[PDB]
């Protein structure tokens, strides 16, 4: 598994596009989209409205350091 | 994070390589 | 029967053959260009609102000067500025005059054009390309010396690729000429092909092709000028 | 003759396309450039007058 | 036997067809690649739209040339066939 | 019927083009460069004049 | 056999080569340019307006070459040079 | 040797070349455009609606040439130009 | 030389060209579409389910071409146009 | 001469073209799909199991075409259509 | 004129086509797969251990086609079908 | 049949092949190098002067091959080796 | 004309096809593998020491193909199968 | 009735044309790809201009080699044609 700051999957939208992180994903630094949403699936999936975050995938850990409204709607499912 | 961006990016803002979704310079700027 | 080549008004002088049609087309283009130049010289103004001719001429000058300055200092190669620009306009006019409806029947079903773009003649393109070739090679010799310049061109960026460099140099003129040639030559043929259609069907494909050929001629003039400036900058360094 | 008429109609179509779609934008570009240079000249004259007024007032 | 010029012209037509086909393939693919670069560059930043058309039209000039040069030679084989006897 | 062989016109065209070049060298490009340079000089002088007028009225007080 | 038969067979094969090459070039170039355009539009919707400017230029060149072939093939097939 | 035999053989060769080139171009261009579309859909799920429009355009062009080839192949073999 | 022999040889070569071009186009187009699909799934494993709808479309536009060519091969080799 | 010899030579050339096209398409398509698979495995090793599914489809979609060509090449060289 | 001579010439042309297509496909596919592998190793120096698994699969799928073509090429020149 | 007729027909076909290959190679290589140059210009306004030195090295090679081919075409066509 | 003449002409054409295909494959595959190596070295200058290991493999798997073709080309030209 | 040497020479010329066409395609495209990589690398790291040449040329060294090998064999086909009677 991977340490999200334990989970199984981390779905997120970056400036490049939608990105999903699995346990051994390569190291990565990305900028979350202005209205980004984070879905952490662990052995129910937690949905977070992240605004202006930064994704940082490491060998072991994944750190997630009108746009805000859209992020809220996406997190709560209205999109 | 900023140190990792700077190490693999141009310093001109006014083992395993980190992957950067957009180019390193834009992330460094933001 | 398509009648490729087949220059008209061919005459002879000093044991040399001259295609009269090509000379006439080139003369008409030169007359148009000189008329534009003299209209500018008459209406050139630094204080009043510029006329359309001045706008066009200064747009061309600004363009060519920008590429020159980017590639090589204008002070280093000022003489490149006129040459480049004139080349452009020359070629441009030589192509755009082809849009005029000067195609008629040849009394045997073969289309004949009163005016044919001179670039469709190998002599015109070869003259322009060889003049540019000699010009920038002379500029390179002057900048680097009669003995130094050949050494630089043969050795090029990397000396171990000396043979390729030589070939590359020989590729500069012909690639400049033939390219232009083909760009116009094909058009000269293509319109003739469209002439095989009946008028009530010939009008449309001819219209489409000539509308596109306008842009083709513009792009070819621009490419010739840009590559001339490029070669000048390449041959004047260090 | 026949092909001459066909190519004449083709040139008429070309001229119609030009006048209808290409002439307006290029004419607008030329007008914009003329207005810009005229405005620059007007600003230059107005700045000269402004300096004259400032010098007269000061002295 | 058969008229030599017939064989000459058949070979000339085959060669010209090969020349034009190769030129068309090269021109189309190269122009597509250059246009891909141009469109992607404009997408990445609109303000660069002015500075891209200069290198781009150099590329086309270097690319499209290969087409028309061949075209010229194609005509040479087809309209004035070398060794036509 | 080879149309690729150079002809006598290679010289004739080379003459006409040269003539055009001459005109463009001495009656198009020099005047246009002068007009442009005068225009950038005008713009710079206008900007400097505005700043100088502001500074000079300020110093008048 | 009639020499014109040989001339026409050669002309047909040459025209087939011309059209095949033109089709390959047109298809692949249009596909590449359209890939660029589709990716650009996917990245940001706003660019849809501006991207169409270079795209039609690209096509404008690519397609043009194809149609040139489309004409020369006719020259080969309908009015065969040196038919004699 | 029947002249028509040589004419038909040449026409069949040319039509085969035309279809070969057309299929190569159509297949590769459709593949490239579809690659762009698939990447866009994967990265931007919402962009799908605004991606089918440009994609179709590309496909259109890519198909156009191919279908054009079709016609001429049908011309080459069924009604061979220059047939004796 | 029986005229039918020449016609059949030409038709067989034409069919071979048709299939060669079709196979090249189909293989490369399917490969490129698959590259897009695999890259999309690797970047976003959950997206797999929603990436088949575009992918298939692309494959369609590829396979169709190939199969169309295949059909015409039959005409060339089994009911040869212009065969005497 | 024997017409069957001409027909056989045409069949051999056609089958050679079929195999050439099939080999080009299969090799390039498999290379592209494998490039995608290698890149995806490099990016997300834990997605390996999820990536072989589309990969096998694309390869399955590519090799299929190639083998279809075999199914028609053998015919050409073993049951030659129109052979006398 | 010996019919076997014509059949052998056709077989040689077919074998040349087979091997040319196989070489093109194998070379380009291997190049693409190796490009993927080299980029993956460049990003992850320690990833090679796993990247060699899919890579060898890709090559396995590519060379396979090549060596099938070679086999059939040997069936063209050494035991020519239809050679009487 | 005149030996020179067949020899020079083969020479013309060979020169056509030389130019087809040269055109394909030059066009595609120049397109690729220009794609690199355009990308570099797009993401670095000031890199132009720096990127031209490598660019025209690449072109310096690409064009070279093309023109070498062209040279040999002349030898193939205007002074055919083995002509008699 | 002697049967050996036709057989040797076919052998020469087949060898030419083999060499052309092999050269295309080798050149393009080596170019792609290079592109990968240059990109990797640009990204990680120190990685060169390791990057040459996979690269060679790729080049190997490419060059082999080419050289294999070479052998068969000789087999076509110097000891022609089926020669009479 | 026909000279066998004529047929052999025509076949040799077609074979040499194929050799050169394939060699030119391979050389042009491979050099274009390698140069694309070199240009991208120099754009990313201007300081790497001298470092990237060692791998770049190696690639070219392979690419051109294949091409020139073809060239040699073409000289074999057309000038000293194997199988000439």
């Amino acid at each position: 598994d991977l340490n999200v700051e334990p989970a199984t999957f981390v779905f997120t939208r970056t400036t490049a596009g939608e990105i999903g992180i699995l346990p051994r994903h390569i190291p990565l630094v990305a900028q979350l989209v202005d209205d980004a949403m984070v879905r952490v699936e662990r052995e129910d999936d937690l949905r977070i409205a992240v605004d202006g975050g930064f994704l940082s995938v490491t060998e072991e850990t994944v750190r997630i350091l009108a746009a805000w409204g859209r992020a809220r709607l996406r997190a709560l499912g209205q999109i | 994070m900023l140190t990792e961006l700077a190490g693999a990016s141009a310093l001109d803002h006014p083992r395993t390589l980190y992957s950067f979704e957009p180019d390193p310079e834009t992330l460094f700027d933001a | 029967a398509i009648h490729v080549g087949h220059h008209t008004l061919v005459f002879e002088l000093f044991g040399m053959t001259f295609n009269g049609d090509t000379i006439l087309a080139t003369a008409v283009t030169a007359v148009i260009v000189i008329a534009l130049a003299f209209y500018l010289r008459a209406k050139v103004t630094s204080t009043g609102v510029p006329s359309g001719v001045q706008l066009f001429w200064e747009a061309l000058t600004i363009q060519m000067r920008q590429q020159i300055e980017g590639s090589i200092g204008m002070k280093i190669a000022p003489f490149v500025l006129p040459l480049s620009v004139t080349i452009f306009v020359f070629i441009l006019i030589s192509n755009w005059l082809a849009v005029l409806p000067l195609q008629y029947g040849g009394a045997d079903g073969a289309a004949a054009e009163l005016y044919k773009a001179p670039a469709s003649d190998i002599n015109f393109v070869l003259a322009l390309a060889l003049f540019v070739f000699v010009c920038y090679h002379a500029a390179g010799i002057w900048r680097r010396g009669i003995v130094g310049h050949p050494i630089k061109v043969v050795k090029g960026h990397v000396a171990f690729l000396a043979p390729i460099n030589i070939v590359e140099e020989l590729a500069k003129p012909i690639s400049l000429a033939l390219r232009l040639f083909g760009n116009i030559f094909a058009g000269g043929i293509l319109v003739a092909l469209i002439a095989m259609f009946p008028w009530y069907i010939q009008w449309f494909p001819n219209a489409v092709w000539k509308t596109f050929d306008l842009f083709v001629g513009l792009i070819q003039a621009f490419i010739f000028s840009l590559l001339t400036i490029l070669y000048f900058s390449q041959s004047m360094e260090l | 003759m026949s092909i001459f008429i066909g190519q004449l109609i083709g040139f008429a179509v070309i001229a119609f396309i030009i006048v209808k779609w290409v002439v307006p934008p290029v004419r607008t570009l030329m007008r914009n450039q003329q207005e810009a240079v005229r405005a620059a000249l007007a600003e230059s004259a107005e700045a000269a007058k402004k300096l004259a007024d400032a010098d007269a007032m000061h002295a | 036997d058969l008229d030599p010029n017939a064989i000459i012209t058949a070979g000339a037509l085959i060669g010209g067809g090969l020349i034009m086909g190769g030129g068309a393939i090269g021109a189309g693919i190269g122009d597509g690649i250059a246009g891909n670069a141009l469109i992607s560059g404009i997408a990445r930043q609109p303000e660069a739209q002015g500075r891209l058309f200069t290198p781009f039209f150099i590329t086309v000039g270097l690319v499209e040339a290969a087409y028309f040069i061949n075209l010229a030679f194609m005509a040479l084989f087809v309209f004035a066939t070398p060794g036509l006897q | 019927s080879n149309f690729l062989i150079p002809n006598g016109t290679f010289f004739a065209v080379l003459i006409i083009f040269l003539i055009v070049l001459g005109v463009i060298s001495k009656w198009v490009v020099p005047p246009i460069s002068k007009v442009l340079a005068e225009r950038e000089a005008m713009l710079a002088k206008t900007a400097a004049d505005n700043r100088k007028s502001a500074e000079q009225v300020a110093a008048a007080q």
